[PDB]
């Protein structure tokens, strides 16, 4: 009874010691997985808008070259 | 000396903190500047130094709401570090409060709170005020509730949540952020005390005759209700009865933690007509869906728990007459597994109102916590809200804009169905 | 303007209830899961009725009362009869019965009445539903051989049989309960006949309208429907209804109730009627059709959303 | 504090401008001078739209953009000229001619990054800048190309910052060239992709407005403004005043915007027409009437997404409960089912000007007609390929202008979709 006695306290400390330590890491990956998708979203719209840039660029030279053979 | 912290989150929570601590003050005779001339038990909610300071922390991603504190009349009351404030608010979005805005702020807030934590020799656990709809009440409460359970692993944690009504809604997606705030924070709060606004609202235009009530109304009546639920950890008696020991009748089940809570007598400060209102009139009204906290149909609803907590000038022998009559005259049904019997309390220190209130001062008041299954008519309201809008993923792009992903939504939904099907299953005959 | 939903199509009743109030011209049906309308034809079991009048400014009105199965479910019943308050000491029309649990459990109460029945040499025959026998052994194993909650209920072994044919009937009456609760009892009823001679050994064993039962009731016993059969009918149905009244009045709800039900009768010889069952949701009989959904459609929709002498209103003294 | 940065660009866009800060300044109790001279606490926001200089002066945070000096030689002379910063005032001296290309390619190009660094120091001294809002023509060529190409250049340096809008969309009736359902497409097609929030104004709109119902035979741009400021003062009253609802543009933009395209708001205003001039049921009646909104689109051609109602001076909040729940059940065919409580209302004591007004803001498909307008005008033109070498001379290619015209067919076609959904 008192082998029982020592697994039911030390079951309960390796229960709340086990959760703590899931949450703790299920928390940080969250986090992690958000700042990642986060900085993908803003890339992704920063990429989107530099190509418009290089395509203004382009424009720009587009008129060059008609403006030379005139 | 077992001591309670309150946490305060966002708007909702702020200003219902601000009349809870007014409330408070005037029960237990405490001036603004915190000194107390008729100085314990209160001191489970106020640290002393003569000034007694509340064991509160006020947090918000903005600070116009909080600066309305820090330059009020209850300015001296608290300690400037139990007032935490951003620059950016959530937006209304549950994601920017737990993620974006909510990474930046945490760390700051749990400081804050381990320094309350370590002037208390036996702490009993937390006391969460936040609203389901904000952007702050919502995220930022999940994240706090997800960083209290790392921090203080077995420690208590009870919620006053503010359900979204339509009448005071300032956001679409108060939905989303409900759903998503309820999932995340489902298996880190023991015991939550949902407040209903429409239901406040409608008791306030009903039984204190307001055409077009303000936040200041709905917060004094919120205040009383929950005063009502605090009074046992911050009184004692012969026939006090502890809130945990309630607690431990309120929940059955883990993820049935959601008691309804009815109020009386709610009556107008200028149409009092002086009536007194016997032990009997009162107890009756606990069973008046009209007096409810939320709005559901307890008559169509098993009983898994009731608790009566009595305010004023009370004796055993009138509430057990009370009690009988409501038995054999009342759809009071409790479910085959749950005996049916009502836990009762007593604090022999009458209400309090605050002057100049619309509340009328009474000399006998109970309020009634009961796990009744008709909650669940709240979760479905707020369930089909989020379907209507998720079906066509309305607003999505704002959330999914901040790092979240439609993973979560479906996942938070899962949960609430499964919710929805507990307390469906709870009330089934064994 | 006024708008309905319909999220039953299994239900007759309310399908031709439907088509009335789209002739109208008053009335558009939207899709089943819109929840912006004002009448509401909603589904036989788990009716969301926590969602019902929180739309603000519609008024909600549901063909349902939010309980009532209380009423209708056999066991629900037999257990409203021997508690009610307003049953319990009263209640003289309802056949002595005991709910029985297969796997609280009125099996101890029920053996008792059984013995003090065959040992003072009284009719002993009873019928379990969810087998007609007087040996209550083969009763209860019936009970216990069957996943479900059964109710022991005594067989009127002495019927009032129709003649010719010497054979078995039962009465249906439909009940129409609007919001503010007004109970309409419509003024026809049937008959569910049987067509063989009524045994009282054999235990293995057709809708008759109320002017022909009338007719066959003088000359054949020289009373009339009412003051030997109608009045008790609608005793019975004031007292059931008035008894879960409390437990189901939308008085202090958000929306409005009505609820159309089936009340089920057994007359004894002595001319005595007994109450079988109540249904929620009952079927009509085809030539009553046009005048019971006429009936819902002025009575309980017209009354909340608005635009004869076929339902007497059920009142005491 | 929650910082706006204003921009405007070209004729309309400074014109409008002009009047919008003019319009503000008297309601905050701000002088020409900078100064403050009101009552009530105008002051408890004004930092939203106000920088606080030297000797306790508010002045505008606002950035004027122009290829041209005339409109802004026009304004530093006229009412509140002075009191902007006059390092703000950007500008060029070959104008735009109309020209989006120009605008946005070329004469544009050159111009940008100088008001890059004019935004930049602004937003600097920022304690948390909300975002920025533009005010602009979609049918010129200042506003329209080089006021879209800011946009884009802004939203690189500020990609989570709001990017809010007042887009003048062109007209026939109020026209000054023909090019202008070339810009005007060319401008949605930038303002659908980089935009979080636009109010479409409409100059048809305007225009009916001023002509029907005012009964004004030949509205000028004075005329058609006076509708615009009376607009944008009412639309920017929760931004400016202490609120619950839409109190900043994050905010805004989360109940205004259920998919991330469809962002153009269709405006209304109550009562009609000051410029010399003279209930709660009235109030609430006309801003939901076809005649009273800003976008020539009739709202009963389609349905509202979601609706922000702002009800300004002294009045009881109960009828305006009242009549707002009035206007929907007694139209709720004309709000989409799927959104639950898509029209929210907000009541601001101070009044315009006015004893009491209201305005509408709503996010309604029938907005698609606006859009339908400019692209049948569109391709009136681009199918004969009419005055294409003003564009294609400047470095454009034909391509360009196929994309813009199938992206606002694109708009067009999803804001149907959820018309039927
Ligand atoms: N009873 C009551 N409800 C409130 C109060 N303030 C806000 N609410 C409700 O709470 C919800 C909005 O949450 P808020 O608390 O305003 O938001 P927040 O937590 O500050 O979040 P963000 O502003 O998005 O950062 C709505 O349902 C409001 O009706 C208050 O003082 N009392
Ligand atoms: N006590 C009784 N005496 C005589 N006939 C009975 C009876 N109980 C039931 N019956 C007959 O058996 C049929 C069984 O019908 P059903 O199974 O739908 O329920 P019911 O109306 O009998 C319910 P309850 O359990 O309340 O008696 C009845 O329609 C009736 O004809
Ligand atoms: N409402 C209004 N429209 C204007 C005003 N000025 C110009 N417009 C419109 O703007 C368009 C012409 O572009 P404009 O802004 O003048 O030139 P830009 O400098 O090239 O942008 C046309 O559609 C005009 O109707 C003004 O002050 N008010
Ligand atoms: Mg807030």
């Amino acid at each position: 009874k008192r082998e029982h006695e020592r697994e039911v306290i030390q079951k309960a400390i390796e229960e709340n010691n086990n959760f703590i330590k899931m949450a703790k890491e299920k928390l940080a990956q969250k986090m992690e997985s958000n700042k990642e998708n986060r900085e993908a979203h803003l890339a992704a719209m920063l990429e989107r808008l530099q190509e418009k840039d290089k395509h203004a660029e382009e424009v720009r030279k587009n008129k060059e070259l008609k403006e030379e053979a005139s | 000396m077992r001591e309670c912290i309150s946490i305060h989150v966002g708007q909702a929570g702020v200003q219902i903190g601000n009349a809870c601590w007014e409330l408070y003050c005037l029960e237990h005779g405490i001036q603004p500047d915190g000194q107390m001339p008729s100085d314990d038990s209160f001191n489970t909610f106020f640290s002393e130094t003569g000034k007694h300071v509340p064991r509160a922390v006020f947090v918000d991603l903005e600070p116009t709401v909080i600066d309305e504190v820090r330059t009020g009349t209850y300015r001296q009351l608290f300690h400037p570090e139990q007032l935490i404030t951003g620059k950016e608010d959530a937006a209304n979005n549950y994601a920017r409060g737990h993620y974006t805005i909510g990474k930046e702020i945490i760390d700051l807030v749990l400081d804050r709170i381990r320094k309350l934590a370590d002037q208390c020799t036996g702490l009993q656990g937390f006391l969460v005020f936040h609203s389901f709809g904000g952007g702050t009440g919502s995220g930022f409460t999940s994240l706090l509730m997800e960083r209290l359970s790392v921090d203080y692993g077995k420690k208590s944690k009870l919620e006053f949540s503010i359900y979204p009504a339509p009448q005071v809604s300032t956001a679409v997606v108060e939905p989303y952020n409900s759903i998503l705030t309820t999932h995340t924070t489902l298996e880190h709060s023991d015991c939550a005390f949902m407040v209903d606004n429409e239901a406040i609202y409608d008791i306030c235009r009903r039984n204190l005759d307001i055409e077009r009530p303000t936040y200041t109304n709905l917060n004094r009546l919120i205040s009383q209700i929950v005063s009502s639920i605090t009074a046992s950890l911050r009184f004692d008696g012969a026939l006090n009865v502890d809130l945990t020991e309630f607690q431990t009748n309120l929940v059955p089940y883990p993820r049935i933690h959601f008691p309804l809570a009815t109020y009386a007598p709610v009556i107008s400060a200028e149409k009092a007509y002086h009536e007194q209102l016997s032990v009997a009139e009162i107890t009756n009204a606990c069973f008046e869906p009209a007096n409810q906290m939320v709005k559901c149909d307890p008559r169509h609803g098993k009983y898994m728990a009731c608790c009566l907590l009595y305010r004023g000038d009370v004796v055993p022998k009138d509430v057990n007459a009370a009690i009988a009559t409501i038995k054999t005259k009342r759809s009071i049904q409790f479910v085959d597994w749950c005996p049916t019997g009502f836990k009762v309390g007593i604090n022999y220190q009458p209400p309090t109102v605050v002057p100049g209130g619309d509340l009328a001062k009474v000399q006998r008041a109970v309020c009634m916590l009961s796990n009744t299954t008709a909650i669940a008519e709240a979760w479905a309201r707020l369930d089909h809200k989020f379907d209507l809008m998720y079906a066509k993923r309305a607003f999505v792009h704002w959330y999914v804009g901040e790092g979240m992903e439609e993973g979560e939504f479906s996942e938070a939904r899962e949960d609430m169905a499964a919710l929805e099907k507990d307390y469906e299953e709870v009330g089934v005959d064994s | 303007g006024y708008t309905f939903v319909v999220r039953d199509e299994n239900s007759s009743v309310y399908a031709e209830v439907s088509r009335l109030l789209l002739a109208t011209g008053h009335w558009k049906r939207l899709r089943r899961d819109n929840p912006r309308f004002n009448l509401m034809l909603g589904e036989r079991n788990r009716l969301p009725f926590g969602r019902l009048g929180h739309e603000p400014g519609l008024v909600q009105l549901v063909n349902y009362y939010r309980g009532a199965d209380k009423l209708c479910r056999k066991a629900s019943l037999v257990k409203l009869i021997k508690t009610s308050p307003e049953l319990a000491e009263s209640c003289t029309w309802f056949p002595e019965s005991y709910v029985i649990y297969p796997t609280t459990d009125e099996r101890e109460f029920f053996l008792a009445s059984y013995n003090r029945k065959k040992e003072d040499g009284e009719g002993n025959v009873w019928i379990a539903k969810s087998l007609i026998s007087s040996e209550a052994s083969e009763l209860l194993d019936f009970i216990d051989n069957q996943g479900q909650v059964h109710v022991i209920q005594k067989y009127l072994e002495h019927p009032l049989l129709l003649e010719p044919g010497h054979r078995k009937f039962d009465i249906r009456s439909w009940v129409l309960v609007d919001h503010q609760y007004n109970i309409y009892l419509y003024r026809e009823g049937v008959l569910r006949t049987a067509s063989e001679p009524y045994h009282v050994d054999n235990f293995q064993d057709n809708e008759m309208f109320f002017k022909e039962f009338n007719q066959y009731l003088t000359s054949a016993l020289n009373i009339t429907l009412e003051s030997s059969i109608l009045l008790q009918i609608k005793h019975i149905i004031r007292n059931c209804l008035l008894s879960v009244e409390p437990a189901i009045s939308t008085k202090h709800l958000p929306y409005q109730s009505f609820q159309l039900f089936g009340f089920d009768f057994m007359v004894d010889e002595e001319l005595k009627v007994w109450l079988i069952e109540v249904n929620g949701a009952p079927a009509c009989a085809q030539k009553l059709y046009a005048e019971l959904c006429q009936g819902i459609v002025d009575i309980a929709i017209s009354s909340v959303f608005p635009p004869p002498a076929a339902f007497i209103k059920l009142e005491n003294l | 504090m929650r910082e706006i940065v204003h921009i405007q660009a070209g004729q309309c866009g400074n014109q409008i401008g002009a009047k919008f800060w003019e319009v503000i300044s008297d309601e905050h109790g701000i002088d020409p001078t900078g100064s403050y001279h009101g009552d009530s606490d105008q002051l408890e926001r004004i930092n939203v739209y106000y920088n606080e200089a030297t000797g306790n002066k508010y002045v505008p945070r606002a950035i004027l953009v122009d290829l041209e000096p005339g409109t802004m030689d026009s304004v530093r002379s006229g009412p509140f000229g002075q009191i902007f910063r006059p390092d703000n005032f950007v500008f060029g001296q070959s104008g735009a001619g109309n020209n989006w290309a120009k605008g946005h390619y070329t004469e544009g190009a050159e111009l940008v990054d100088s008001v890059l660094d004019v935004v930049r120091k602004e937003s600097e001294s920022c304690d948390c800048l909300q975002g920025f809002q533009l005010t602009h023509s979609l049918g010129g060529g200042t506003g329209s190309g080089m006021g879209t190409l800011l946009i884009s250049k802004i939203r690189e340096e500020y990609p989570d910052r709001i990017m809010n809008t007042f887009s003048v969309m062109p007209s026939p009736k109020v026209s000054d060239t023909v090019v202008e359902p070339y810009n005007a497409t060319l401008s949605v097609h930038q303002l659908v992709e980089n935009t979080d929030e636009t109010y479409c104004i409409d100059n048809e709109a305007l225009y009916d407005i001023c002509f029907r119902t005012l009964k004004l035979t030949t509205p000028t741009y004075g005329d058609l403004n006076h509708l615009v400021s009376a607009t944008m003062s009412g639309v920017t009253t929760c931004l400016r005043f202490p609120g619950q609802l839409n109190a900043d543009l994050r905010k805004l933009a989360v109940n205004m915007v259920p998919f991330p395209r469809l962002h153009f708001f269709m405006p209304g205003f109550a009562p009609l027409t000051s410029r010399g001039s003279q209930t709660v049921p009235e109030l609430t009646q006309q801003m939901f009437d076809s005649k009273n909104m800003m976008a020539a689109c009739d709202p009963r051609h389609g349905r509202y997404l979601t609706v922000a109602a702002i009800f300004r001076g002294r009045m009881s909040m109960k009828e305006v409960d009242e009549q707002m729940l009035n206007v929907q059940n007694k139209n709720s065919s004309y709000f989409v089912e799927w959104i639950p409580n898509n029209v929210k209302t907000a009541v601001c004591d101070i009044p315009p000007g006015l004893k009491m007004s209201a305005t509408f803001i709503g996010n309604s498909t029938a907005i698609q007609e606006l859009f339908k307008r400019i692209s049948e005008q569109f391709t009136a033109m681009f199918r004969r390929k009419a005055f294409l070498h003003w564009y294609t001379g400047e470095g454009m290619d034909e391509m360009e202008f196929t994309e813009a015209e199938s992206n606002m067919n694109d708009l067009v076609s999803e804001y149907q979709q959820y018309q039927d959904a």
